[PDB]
């Protein structure tokens, strides 16, 4: 299931905006 | 901010019933695509499905007779509210209509880095909406990873 | 897109309550 991957992407730029 | 009046506004509601046709008072693809069909013949089928998400400025995807007057008078759409998940948003987002339809995440999964297949498209967001309307807006979009 | 082609059918409708 992509649902993983749905927090990846909103993950991924948390942390990019949090760098 | 102001009003408008709906004795006046009379006239437009014609465009609920002869633009209509089945009469039913909701522009749909299935009667818009008629029309154009009759009076037209140029709107191809994702065409009129691209048109009805012109229409539909609230995104509850259905067309209704307040945004009527929307459509044909003020196209404007703020913005101010998502900040951080707006930088995110505006890639998630893709068409620009809020909403995640499907075709969206086509493009940042498989550019996550595996391929997103449009099998599983639908089985995500089925997860993703905590609704179950069969949209993903902002509110469950916050409310499921940054609120624990 | 909408706001075009909407008032299109819209004139014809205004010629069909004109007929
Ligand atoms: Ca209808
Ligand atoms: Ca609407
Ligand atoms: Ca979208
Ligand atoms: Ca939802």
């Amino acid at each position: 299931r992509a649902a993983n991957l749905w927090p990846s992407p909103l993950m991924i730029k948390r942390s990019k905006k949090n760098s | 901010a102001d009003q408008l009046t709906e004795e006046q506004i009379a006239e437009f509601k014609e465009a609920f019933s002869l633009f209509d046709k089945d009469g039913d008072g909701t522009i749909t693809t299935k009667e818009l695509g008629t029309v154009m069909r009759s009076l037209g013949q140029n709107p191809t089928e994702a065409e009129l499905q691209d048109m009805i998400n012109e229409v539909d400025a609230d995104g509850n995807g259905t067309i209704d007779f307040p945004e009527f007057l929307t459509m044909m008078a003020r196209k404007m759409k703020d913005t101010d509210s998502e900040e951080e998940i707006r930088e995110a948003f505006r890639v998630f987002d893709k068409d620009g209509n809020g909403y995640i339809s499907a075709a969206e995440l086509r493009h940042v999964m498989t550019n996550l880095g595996e391929k997103l297949t449009d099998e599983e498209v639908d089985e995500m967001i089925r997860e993703a909406d905590i609704d179950g309307d069969g949209q993903v807006n902002y509110e469950e979009f916050v409310q499921m990873m940054t609120a624990k």
